[PDB]
RNA sequence: AGGACCGAACCGACUAAUGUCGAAAAAUUAGCGGAUGACUUGUGGCUGGGGGUGAAAGGCCAAUCAAACCGGGAGAUAGCU
RNA sequence: GCUCGCCGGAAGACCAAGGGUUCCUGUCCAACGUUAAUCGGGGCAGGGUGAGUCGACCCCUAAGGCGAGGCCGAAAGGCGUAGUCGAUGGGAAACAGGUUAAUAUUCCUGUACUUGGUGUUACUGCGAAGGGGGGACGGAGAAGGCUAUGUUGGCCGGGCGACGGUUGUCCCGGUUUAAGCGUGUAGGCUGGUUUUCCAGGCAAAUCCGGAAAAUCAAGGCUGAGGCGUGAUGACGAGGCACUACGGUGCUGAAGCAACAAAUGCCCUGCUUCCAGGAAAAGCCUCUAAGCAUCAGGUAACAUCAAAUCGUACCCCAAACCGACACAGGUGGUCAGGUAGAGAAUACCAAGGCGCUUGAGAGAACUCGGGUGAAGGAACUAGGCAAAAUGGUGCCGUAACUUCGGGAGAAGGCACGCUGAUAUGUAGGUGAGGUCCCUCGCGGAUGGAGCUGAAAUCAGUCGAAGAUACCAGCUGGCUGCAACUGUUUAUUAAAAACACAGCACUGUGCAAACACGAAAGUGGACGUAUACGGUGUGACGCCUGCCCGGUGCCGGAAGGUUAAU
RNA sequence: AAUUCCUUGUCGGGUAAGUUCCGACCUGCACGAAUGGCGUAAUGAUGGCCAGGCUGUCUCCACCCGAGACUCAGUGAAAU
RNA sequence: CUUUAAUGUUUGAUGUUCUAACGUUGACCCGUAAUCCGGGUUGCGGACAGUGUCUGGUGGGUAGUUUGACUGGGGCGGUC
RNA sequence: CGCGGGGUGGAGCAGCCUGGUAGCUCGUCGGGCUCAUAACCCGAAGGUCGUCGGUUCAAAUCCGGCCCCCGCAACCA
């Protein structure tokens, strides 16, 4: 839930957190635990190719069924984790046969909750089927590309892709941006909103809050060296270029698209 | 002041030692140009 | 609880004096700022020269940086001394 | 050798790093030392480093490196799979005392422990590059239980003391003891046990997990310290005895209690919040491929092995790094007395030193300082520098405000010692005695002894009772910036940068973008509440008009338009 | 005004005296709305100004304590 | 010569469909305890995508250079 | 000090460029409309082209001196 903290103190004055009563506060479930290796935003070279990328706290991850292979098992969920590597909820899931495995968290969904896969399966938010399956007009999310893939579209907090239209062998959605996107009958697609929808609302008022978070000091281009950025130098800030990223290329407003292999599946660009 | 060498015996004989020369192309050249010259300090170890 | 408060270790380096063939190729003394944090530090690695890195000064890259050092083009060229 | 002085969370005592004989002894004084030098980290010669338990090597991994094949690239070579390396990480095992000119948890004495081989005896199914458990972990905060350690008292030994006194509530010194084994507590964690079944765990499974039942209420794991034992042992102040007079040999009393108490230990705990906190092996355990009169495993015993290397000395410095015997820099550990909140600070203990040029003079002037009549910033670019304020409890405290602050605002009162309340209170700790019991490291009750604030009253001394060291100057208006923070190492610390927030725009995932001749990576093992770029820079009230020029986006009929 | 050249603009307050300061008037050489505008509690080793307090900064320096300077013995440079 | 119609022929430019090139950073198996890679089944795209050669455009991201002389110092103005 | 532009009925602006004929709107006068004004409709007058001189068949126009205004420049030590 949304909370405002007493400004007790400068840079908490600020600081709204979202505070969930659900969430089991005790060690995660060690089995479904792997390390991960921070990079920093270098690759394999070392060299910085994505900036602001780095520093951060360790954080460990967790690997997630995003495929949901298991079909007509009726599982229950057993208690909702908190994952540092994504802006959702994951609840542990514990299968009928013994097998314990983590699913990205919906919206209506608490412990002690039952949910079942495959083409066997209900529509009951959490159920995963494949799309030819569903009927048009509803919401399901973490939607697969090619099927057998694992899923891919709607992950985030709070994010939903509804179904539009279903002509046969192919899907027609409508995306989170506002893109109209195909997609084949054969794919799945699990049920319901991803939970943890005020994720946005979330504002982080430290400087800090962002260096523990990977988040690591932006310098605006105004304020460099003609010889370190397209913009800058001037004696008493003076801009008078039209805006370009580091490398010269075009920016507040100019299209980098250019695929055209999977120009075919695009319905409508956003607006 | 803190000096520009703080010494690290195992440094100096990772990033300049005879095993770092023979492992690539140009680091076996320094090797030979200096048998060539004739030096004793071929390179830095004991 | 706190990028919370006073304040040693520790780190940093605003003021003045001394020093400038110095004790020292930027220090000392008397006072300072932070001090649970964007903190600091040990050990060990990755990124490299028109490249690296940069809370961005054209600062740093072994006392040398608006383009490091060493060898070679090369006894460069000089209407200049 | 007798005095004086200095450090004493170091200028002490130990390791790593890094040096490389600088360690110790004899001897030498030319060269080195900023002075002389019989002195020395200087020359010459000799001696010294003793390990199954410390560390490295070794077992196993992280960042990352190399990388059979493989992919890619004019060549060089780049990336990377299985593997194989790489600690600052995890993993078997020792302490006390004594001894040297120098080394010793390494040598000797005493008492123990660990990993394996072989053999013997009695039992029994063993067995992987495979499964599971475990290893295995965050920050901060508070409390309890203890210890290192310290003080007092009892006790033992000695003294009764060069100007007045001191056989007494007087003085000084000592009162040290581990590893291991047994007991398994303060405390923490968790419901055990048994039967059946299964699409779970790349195959199997008696192990883990899940799903049904029965029985009973506890069992088990972990755990500092204490008490015994180790130990009628060692050590031990002081004497007794020989001096090459440096020290060696001999002998040896007391050796307990009470209280205070760590940043150390239990705690790699418990609670809580969030930014959500390595891997693999050792070990335990289940089986497959197979092997079964075997081989192997469990337990006890005997014996053997535990190798190679380092080990000296310095280690907040004349030995490392700075050309020097250089006022600088160098990570980790132990860390006492009184005062004190404290690792500040003052003076001391242990311990180690007086900084490797001195002696006289007492001028100007120069540096570090003490005090200063009257005035009190009139100095000056400017209160720069100095001076002053400075602690604790209590009283009291404005404009303004985001209602947190502002604020320790400002401004004040009491602070020493002695007696009394009380032959030291409240409180803490807590034996003996009494009683019970699921009988032990137990619980109630009990209260001696020990220790010990603060408040009040009364009295008294000095000019001064926070007396020393240590230790805020305050208030008013206002520019800029929100704030913590960061920057030109070596003239600029700010109004400059960052900042959370906001906006615009790009990107539908083999994503945009970036590195790379390519592959392949980062982005992200994320996926539009995400990610890149840009601009501005908290919060509050807002953010007007212009698409002519330039850029960009959209639509393409027409004109023009390269190669072909 | 961190912007105003002209200029020490004009008026008021502060002072015996105020080219700087604070509050206003608009004649804005040449402010202005995210190269953001106007305010803003707290914060600032920041900039300007005033007052109290306190003092050798000053009026105008005076004395004393140590380290040099000076003389003597030893050693023994440097810039030019 | 113009306007034009049936046929034959010639290539060009579009649209739909398919599978064989190719792609496949979809699932599965083996080499192999290996998420690289290769081969093999299959699904999905599809003669596109992408690569090479040629070519137009944009292009300070990047590089090599130019940026006059006289002048009562130079710049400005003027001149050649 | 230099460079460019400008000065036109009462006012604000074209026409100069590439010479012979000066235009638009408001303003003014007279008339009409209305009870009166304004507005509206109709017609007309109004300009030494800053000044002086020269060149020219002809000058607002091409050139030069001067007067007034506006902008730029008046810098580097």
């Amino acid at each position: 839930a949304v909370v405002k903290c007493k400004p007790t103190s400068p840079g908490r004055r600020h600081v709204v957190k979202v505070v969930n009563p659900e969430l089991h506060k005790g060690k995660p479930f060690a089995p479904l635990l792997e390390k991960n290796s921070k990079s920093g935003g270098r690759n394999n070279n070392g060299r910085i190719t994505t900036r602001h990328i780095g520093g951060g706290h360790k954080q460990a991850y967790r690997i997630v069924d995003f495929k949901r292979n298991k079909d007509g098992i009726p599982a229950v969920v057993e208690r909702l984790e908190y994952d540092p590597n994504r802006s959702a909820n994951i609840a542990l899931v514990l299968y009928k046969d013994g097998e314990r495995r983590y699913i990205l968290a919906p919206k209506g969904l608490k412990a002690g909750d039952q949910i079942q896969s495959g083409v066997d399966a209900a529509i009951k938010p959490g159920n995963t089927l494949p799309m030819r399956n569903i009927p048009v007009g509803s919401t399901v999310h973490n939607v697969e590309m090619k099927p057998g893939k694992g899923g891919q579209l709607a992950r985030s907090a709070g994010t939903y892709v509804q179904i539009v239209a279903r002509d046969g062998a192919y899907v027609t959605l409508r995306l989170r941006s506002g893109e109209m996107r195909k997609v084949e009958a054969d794919c799945r697609a699990t049920l319901g909103e991803v939970g943890n929808a005020e994720h946005m609302l979330r504002v982080l008022g430290k400087a800090g809050a962002a260096r523990w978070r990977g988040v690591r000091p932006t310098v605006r281009g105004t304020a460099m060296n003609p010889v370190d950025h397209p913009h800058g130098g001037g004696e008493g800030r003076n801009f008078g270029k039209h805006p370009v990223t580091p490398w010269g290329v075009q920016t507040k407003g100019k299209k980098t698209r250019s695929n055209k292999r999977t120009d075919k599946f695009i319905v409508r660009r956003r607006s | 002041m803190k000096r520009t060498f703080q010494p690290s015996v195992l440094k100096r004989n990772r990033s300049h030692g005879f095993r770092a020369r023979m492992a690539t192309k140009n680091g076996r050249q320094v090797l030979a140009r200096r048998r060539a010259k004739g030096r004793a300090r071929l390179t830095v170890s004991k």
